[PDB]
């Protein structure tokens, strides 16, 4: 009936390769959120202006990049040439992508509440 | 659900099984907190697929499953990803203990 398939089911070395270096930089994010997180320590701390612009800098630069990929995985997780894993696998996808722009967003804010 | 769609389900939820043990080996080898997250929702939606069997045990399993998964965007400790993979396997006896008793029902 429904495509169950077996359990080596990627099926196609575009997506796969395409999918893989989306989950590193979703990796790199979430570094880069931790770091910026120290540092909104560091800027509690301190209220010093040139770091508040900076870490502002970055979680621009990757809720940006956030945006963009949610857009993508939304698209292609709307497709109907899909199977069982990719389906969960664009699902799981939005899904991620979801938190981690909540959190950038929570921490632009915490870090935007400082004077500087 | 006939026997039929059961056996259909069971298929599925034995896949997405070994699906999810998978990926729970590769969040922990990577040490990334978004793969843990990943993992966990693979092992929700399984969840909600096998809720469907109104079978007693599975239900069980999957209790006990839900029981293991951390929370939220927390990832698991060494001991909760062992406590993890045990659950697993005796949630994949189960489903091929149920799969065998449906395919045997099937038969007449």
């Amino acid at each position: 009936l429904v495509p169950r398939g077996s359990e080596d089911k990627w099926r196609n070395a575009f997506d796969h390769m395409l999918m893989e270096e989306f989950e590193e930089k979703m990796d790199q994010i979430e570094h880069g959120l931790l770091m910026l997180s120290e540092q909104y320590k560091e800027l509690e701390k301190t209220k010093s202006k040139e770091l508040k612009e900076q870490i502002l800098r970055e979680l621009t630069i990757a809720e940006n990049y956030l945006r963009g990929a949610l857009k993508f995985m939304q698209q292609e997780a709307k497709r109907t040439d899909l199977n069982m894993f990719e389906r969960y696998n664009f699902e799981t996808a939005v899904s991620t992508i979801e938190i981690l722009v909540k959190d950038l967003a929570e921490l632009a804010k915490k870090v935007k509440a400082v004077k500087s | 659900l006939p026997d039929e769609e059961k056996l259909k389900l069971l298929d599925t939820l034995l896949t997405m099984v070994e699906w999810v043990k998978e990926l729970l080996e590769e969040s922990v080898e990577k040490n990334s907190r978004m793969r843990h997250i990943r993992a966990v929702m693979w092992a929700e939606y399984m969840l909600e697929i096998a809720r469907s069997l109104e079978d007693e045990k599975i239900l069980e399993i999957a209790e006990k499953l839900e029981k293991a998964l951390p929370e939220k965007s927390k990832m698991f400790t060494k001991e909760e990803y062992e406590k993890l993979m045990e659950v697993l396997e005796e949630l994949e006896e189960v489903l091929e203990e149920k799969k065998e008793e449906v395919e045997e029902r099937i038969e007449g």
